[PDB]
């Protein structure tokens, strides 16, 4: 058994890592008091669970996660909420003030200030670990925190964690819940700096998740709370099999294995199915093949594209619930007569499938109805660069005229890092661009 | 069409299908990247004292 | 009240589009680089899709279908029919035509060169039009560019009076709900020249292009034969209609080749939604069986028509979308 | 995240001490500094602008600044009187009258110290100040004159920290002397340089919305305060309840300012209502939307049509279809695109607050970067050269030691400023 540390970087990342860490409670029967009673091995082991949670003498699971905000509004909600009793003060680090919708002012200013305590109690649970795997990193692109502090966090654990992996679950910015006219900055600053230390990261557009919550659960106005409880199954889907009995990405470096040939490209787009209200009266469960087929769908995608245009290097088909393999290479055989799937000629053509017989769990009173299947597609397709293309177009636009410059030049940093992280975009660009077409 | 590396368990199964064959900075470098940032905050709240001194 | 912008300045159909939206007093033009638009008159080269339905409380559309350039070009409409079971290499309406790189499927090209010589049959091909292979070969590799080898129709229909020779311009639109409209109204675009069977050096009475031709105007105006008149006359000279012996293997053609690429370019369940005007060109041989030359991914149409289909546009393809406070168009149903 | 407040000169107490009446209701907070209210939404983040003394006394982190006790005394009578915090009143005997050159280096430079002696016993209280807001006139002598020098001198000793101010132009329409023009111009060339947001609270807007839409035959300084006060509670709004997103000083800053001295914001409301005349039928939110925008309801003598809007931030209070909201204000980014600048995307940001002001059922307040402001500065502008290029009255500053170089460089960069704004409205 290989350990694996959850990072969670600003607003987005705890809020939504609450979602995530809330679910994984139910999934694996774990109580608010951290007690599981179906762990017969009273004060540790090794099985598939540990790999997220540690254990005391006193029979509490603690998750192997850490959350750190430079403003302690939100995670003080955390230390007061219902799953206070999780986690211990050591692993809830907060500043005094934000990072101000500033990249600059979370990197190099309020960064330089707390980066040597953050990773102090990062080396407390890397130290309970008897093989440690990596770091799962939640942030979103948009925030100060999340963009600022993260790029400086992954710099640093790329030099005491160099043999470790980290994988990113990144928040992709969108106007209808935006929190900033500049995140557009932070969202090119912080990729520029992370993109060498980052193995795989899953990009979400909220614009994506908001219209699902929208079209999906009927919610007129999704919350942050409507938008991470979603977020949340696709994450337990993604990382499952870190936390179950299983043979397909059982750690870290599969996934860059899997999904990650060229390393650059390394933002697999994610397709969840299904997605049902729980207040729809009447519902017709969904079949293998049709839920299946709705991952070839742009409007059940993490990020709004179109992989039709575009060309796969590969992927990866992860179901949860009632799912045998006769049904579902069935779908798929139906699948590909009827959609255009084209993998780059250097790949061959197949999907990596992943069965877990337990059907996805829900939050009791959410807004996700129980389903006997479901499943998580995660594609590497160079579709996906059409997000970068709307983020460095609208990049251009501010910069051109050099609007709001003077805030990150007056945090220390230099008016030439703008350029230099806008010219790795403008490569990255160019490398799907290569593959794609 | 072939299905491969069919592994079975308890908790469910996992395998591969294809239906067809194909055709870092150091920790000196960072502090210096931190504090040089710093030296022109440093020179730029000197300025505005300077000129407010003035 | 609409919005709109133009990023094609050169497209003489859609300068009448903006003119004619601009007329009803709902629709408002934008600057170019302007994203709040309900429409997008985009430019021809590098129109980027990707950033078209991400504005919120904005129904986007656009006058383009991503993807459909595999039918509007040459190189890519030989490889579409070639390994598209919906078409096959079975397809009667397409003259076989093989890819050809500069120095691909060069040996497969001989391999039926052989069969026309060795069998003693019309043996003429176009990228130039000649009857020697090597004089061919040479020819595309001294250009630069990918090039198309294509079986010459030796026996093409020939109007009379005048021995001469022409290809059909069908003007087909294709709305945001993938209904395939095609324009009542065409044109013949004839060779005002006889053609000649025997020396092909002389491409005035070959290629029946607008341009080259302007014994331009000698017969009808501006060597454009409308549908009534070539109506009239295959009734006085063969017996029979445009509709019959013509229209319906045009319509076949048009409705095989959006069928075939619908599943990759349909905008039905997309964040943004499009349609298209084409440019069908059509050969037609003198036992009056049609054949499809290429397809326009950005047509022009003939002065005579432009009101009407311009018109027809913005009534099926915009106001369908965007609604205001019998048709020249026939369904090509599926 | 603490702010400081301070209060300089007649206007600025006046229009000070009714912006503490005004949310101190919407908090619940009473004159005697007790809390009678009913929802926690009150008090999540009532720290903002109150300090907390036991007995759970709820106390305003207001300073009192004046060179003359006369207005200092109405407020201390006044219905929130008693509230303030008595060492917090540091005034004078002197006063400026009206002129700028003795808010800001006679009379005043006698009395500042005693001020930053105040700022700083508040600031050592806050748990972490986020900055200082300023109410003044930029028309007399010691709020306009006194209220630059304070701030030049706050910069001096919180230089990270975000300078924040309510500043009143001067208008012939509402006049007290000839030499605002002048006392206006000195200051703008102060604000342009030590604040990082300046609310452009003109007067010649407020009498013309008086006179014209509220009817009001003869307005008076109650009047324009209704309004003032009402735009105060306004924008303050998110930074005094919890909601969707929670603003400070400083994240309005980075958002609202594309550069540093462009930041003069225009301040807009709806709906626009009279002292006692209530309304009974409360406004649909097309309506609300629709009047926000409209030049009557802008608290600043500026045509937007006039300029393009940079930035612009919305808050909607009351109970209502938030999804209605957002349609409205998408609608009118979508008919009038023209009016806001294509070089930076998604620039009109909108916020919603379910607690109402007194007296209506449902409000929206305006905050807009336009560059139609200028229009401001150049009325101002052109009232300065009038007299200037006869020297006119200029014996009342030069007599406190002033000379002429210092008006022609406070004239120079106002102009200059004008004619930034007017770079970005061609862009
Ligand atoms: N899906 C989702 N997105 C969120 C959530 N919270 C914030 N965001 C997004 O995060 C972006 C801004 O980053 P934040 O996380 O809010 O800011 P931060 O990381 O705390 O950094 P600071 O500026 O210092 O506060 C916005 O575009 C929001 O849409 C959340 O709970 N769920
Ligand atoms: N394979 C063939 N057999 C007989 N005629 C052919 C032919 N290929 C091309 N032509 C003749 O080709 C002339 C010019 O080529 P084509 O029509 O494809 O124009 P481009 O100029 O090639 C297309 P367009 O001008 O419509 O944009 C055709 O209009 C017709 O005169
Ligand atoms: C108390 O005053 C306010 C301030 C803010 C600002 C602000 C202003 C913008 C913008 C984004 C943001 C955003 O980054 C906010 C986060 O928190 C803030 O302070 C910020 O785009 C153009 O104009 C917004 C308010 O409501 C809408 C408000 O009422
Ligand atoms: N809105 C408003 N403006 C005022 C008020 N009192 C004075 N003014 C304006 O401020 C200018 C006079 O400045 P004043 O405040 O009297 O100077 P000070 O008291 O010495 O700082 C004039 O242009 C007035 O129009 C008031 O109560 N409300
Ligand atoms: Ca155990
Ligand atoms: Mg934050
Ligand atoms: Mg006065």
């Amino acid at each position: 058994m290989r350990e694996c540390i959850s990072i969670h970087v600003g607003q987005a990342g705890v809020q939504i890592g609450n979602a995530c860490w809330e679910l994984y409670c139910l999934e694996h029967g774990i109580q608010p008091d951290g007690q599981m009673p179906s762990d017969k091995t009273i004060g540790g082991g090794d099985d598939s669970f540990n790999t997220f949670f540690s254990e005391t003498g006193a029979g509490k699971h603690v998750p192997r996660a850490v959350f750190v905000d430079l403003e302690p509004t939100v995670i003080d909600e955390v230390r007061t909420g219902t799953y206070r009793q999780l986690f211990h003060p050591e692993q809830l680090i907060t500043g005094k003030e934000d990072a101000a919708n500033n990249y600059a002012r979370g990197h190099y200013t309020i960064g330089k200030e707390i980066i040597d305590l953050v990773l102090d109690r990062i080396r407390k649970l890397a130290d309970q670990c008897t093989g440690l795997q990596g770091f799962l990193v939640f942030h979103s692109f948009g925030g100060g925190t999340g963009s600022g502090f993260t790029s400086l966090l992954m710099e640093r654990l790329s030099v005491d964690y160099g043999k470790k992996s980290k994988l990113e679950f990144s928040i992709y910015p969108a106007p209808q819940v935006s929190t900033a006219v500049v995140e557009p900055y932070n969202s090119i600053l912080t990729t520029h700096t992370t993109l060498e230390h980052s193995d795989c990261a899953f990009m979400v557009d909220n614009e994506a998740i908001y219209d699902i919550c929208r079209r999906n659960l009927d919610i007129e106005r999704p919350t942050y709370t409507n938008l991470n409880r979603l977020i949340s199954q696709i994450v337990s889907s993604i990382t499952a099999s870190l936390r179950f009995d299983g043979a397909l990405n059982v750690d870290l470096t599969e996934f860059q294995t899997n999904l990650v040939p060229y390393p650059r490209i390394h933002f697999p787009l994610a397709t969840y199915a299904p997605v049902i209200s729980a207040e729809k009266a009447y519902h017709e469960q969904l079949s293998v093949a049709e839920i299946t087929n709705a991952c070839f769908e742009p409007a059940n995608q993490m990020v709004k594209c179109d992989p039709r245009h575009g060309k796969y290097m590969a992927c990866c088909l992860l179901y949860r619930g009632d799912v045998v393999p006769k049904d579902v290479n069935a779908a798929i055989a139906t699948i590909k007569t009827k959609r255009s799937i084209q993998f780059v000629d250097w790949c061959p053509t197949g999907f990596k499938v992943g069965i877990n017989y337990q059907p996805p769990t829900v939050v009791p009173g959410g807004d996700l109805a129980k389903v006997q299947r479901a499943v998580c597609m995660l594609s590497n397709t160079t579709a996906i660069a059409e997000a970068w293309a709307r983020l460095d177009h609208k990049f251009d636009l501010m910069y051109a005229k050099r609007a709001f410059v003077h805030w990150y030049v007056g945090e220390g940093m230099e008016e030439g890092e703008f350029s230099e992280a806008r010219e790795d975009m403008a490569a990255l660009e160019k490398d799907y661009e290569e593959v794609g077409v | 069409m072939e299905v491969i590396e069919l592994n079975k368990c308890t908790s469910g199964q996992s395998f591969e299908v294809i239906l067809k064959p194909p055709s870092d900075p150091s920790l000196e470098e960072i502090q210096k990247k931190l504090e040089a940032a710093e030296e022109r905050r440093k020179y730029q709240e000197a300025e505005l004292l300077k000129h407010l001194a003035e | 009240m609409y919005t709109f912008v133009v990023r094609d300045e050169n497209s003489s159909v859609y300068a009448e589009v903006s003119r004619l939206l601009l007329a009803t007093g709902q629709w408002k033009r934008l600057r170019k680089d302007n994203p709040r638009f309900n429409l997008m008159l985009g430019e021809r080269n590098r129109l980027p899709f990707g950033r078209l339905g991400h504005e919120p409380g904005l129904v986007q559309l656009v006058n383009y279908y991503r993807g459909a350039d595999k039918l509007c070009r040459k190189a890519s409409l030989v490889k579409l029919i070639k390994t598209s079971p919906e078409l096959s290499e079975s397809c009667t309406w397409f003259p076989e035509s093989y890819v050809i790189y500069p120095t691909d499927e060069r040996e497969v090209f001989l391999a039926a060169y052989n069969r026309r010589r060795e069998g003693r049959e019309g043996n003429v091909w176009i990228a130039l039009i000649s009857s020697e292979a090597s004089e061919l070969l040479d020819f595309i590799d001294e250009q630069g560019q990918v090039h198309v080898i294509q079986k010459y129709l030796e026996k093409p229909l020939l109007l009379e009076p005048g021995h001469r020779k022409f290809d059909i311009r069908s003007w087909v639109l294709v709305d945001h709900l993938y209904n395939i409209y095609l324009y009542r109204e065409g044109v013949l675009r004839t060779s005002s020249e006889p053609y000649n069977s025997a020396n092909f050096q002389d491409k005035t009475c070959h290629l029946t292009n607008h341009c080259i031709q302007k014994n331009y105007g000698r017969y009808e105006e501006g060597n454009e034969m409308f549908f009534e008149e070539f109506n009239q006359y295959l009734m006085d000279a063969l017996n029979t209609t445009l509709e019959n012996s013509i229209l319906l293997q045009i319509k076949h053609i048009i409705r095989s080749c959006l069928m075939c690429i619908e599943p990759a370019i349909s905008t039905k369940h997309l964040h943004y939604q499009s349609f298209q005007l084409f440019g069908f060109d059509f050969m037609v041989d003198e036992e009056l069986k049609v054949w499809l030359i290429e397809v326009n991914g950005a047509p022009a149409c003939a002065q005579k028509l432009y009101a009407e289909l311009c018109q027809g546009i913005v009534d099926v393809a915009i106001s369908s979308v965007f609604p205001l406070a019998t048709s020249i168009f026939i369904k090509l149903h599926h | 995240r603490e702010i400081v407040h301070i209060q300089a000169g007649q206007c600025g107490n006046q229009i000070g001490a009714k912006f503490w009446e005004v949310i101190s209701d919407e908090h619940g907070i009473d004159p005697t500094g007790s809390y009678h209210g009913d929802s926690d939404l009150q008090l999540e983040r009532i720290n903002v602008y109150y300090n907390e003394a036991t007995g759970n006394k709820y106390v305003p982190r207001a300073i009192l600044v004046d060179l003359e006790p006369g207005t200092m005394d109405s407020v201390r009578s006044g219905p929130f009187g008693q509230i303030f915090r008595p060492d917090n009143f540091v005034f004078g005997q002197s006063g400026a009258g009206n002129n700028w050159a003795k808010g800001h280096y006679t009379e005043g430079a006698e009395l500042v110290d005693s001020v930053l002696d105040v700022v700083r016993k508040e600031s050592e209280s806050c748990d972490c100040l986020q900055g200082f807001q300023l109410t003044h006139s930029l028309g007399g002598g010691t709020g306009s004159g006194m209220g630059t020098l304070l701030i030049s001198k706050i910069r001096e000793e919180y230089p990270d920290r975000i300078m924040n101010t309510f500043s009143v132009m001067p208008s012939p329409k509402v006049s007290d002397t000839v030499v605002e023009p002048y006392n206006a111009t000195l200051s703008v060339h102060q604000l342009v340089e030590n604040t990082d947001e300046t609310y452009c609270i003109d007067n010649e807007a407020l009498y013309d919305i008086c006179f014209r839409t509220l009817k009001l035959t003869t307005p008076t300084y109650g009047d324009l305060n209704h309004l003032v006060s009402a735009t105060m509670s306004g924008v303050t709004t998110c930074l005094r309840f919890p909601g969707q997103l929670n603003a400070d000083l400083r994240k309005l800053a980075v958002n609202m300012v594309p550069f540093p001295r462009l930041h003069f914001f225009m301040p807009g409301f709806a709906p626009l209502t009279s002292r006692g005349s209530q309304q009974y039928r409360a406004l649909t939110v097309p309506e609300l939307t629709q009047q926000m925008f409209d030049s009557k309801n802008m608290m600043a003598a500026c045509d937007p049509r006039h300029g393009r809007y940079l930035t612009v931030a919305a808050i909607f209070r009351g109970r209502m279809s938030m999804k209605e909201v957002d349609e409205q204000m998408l609608n009118v980014q979508n008919k009038n695109s023209s009016y806001f600048v294509e070089w930076i995307p998604n620039n009109v940001k909108t916020a919603v607050c379910d607690i109402p002001p007194r007296g209506l059922k449902m409000s929206a307040t305006f905050i807009g970067n336009s560059t139609a402001i200028q229009e401001l500065f150049k009325r101002i502008s052109e009232q300065f050269t009038a007299m200037f290029r006869r020297k006119a009255f200029l014996h009342w500053y030069t007599g406190e030691g002033m000379d002429e170089m210092e008006f022609t460089e406070a004239e120079s960069n106002m102009n200059d400023l004008v004619s930034e704004y007017q770079q970005y409205q061609d862009a």
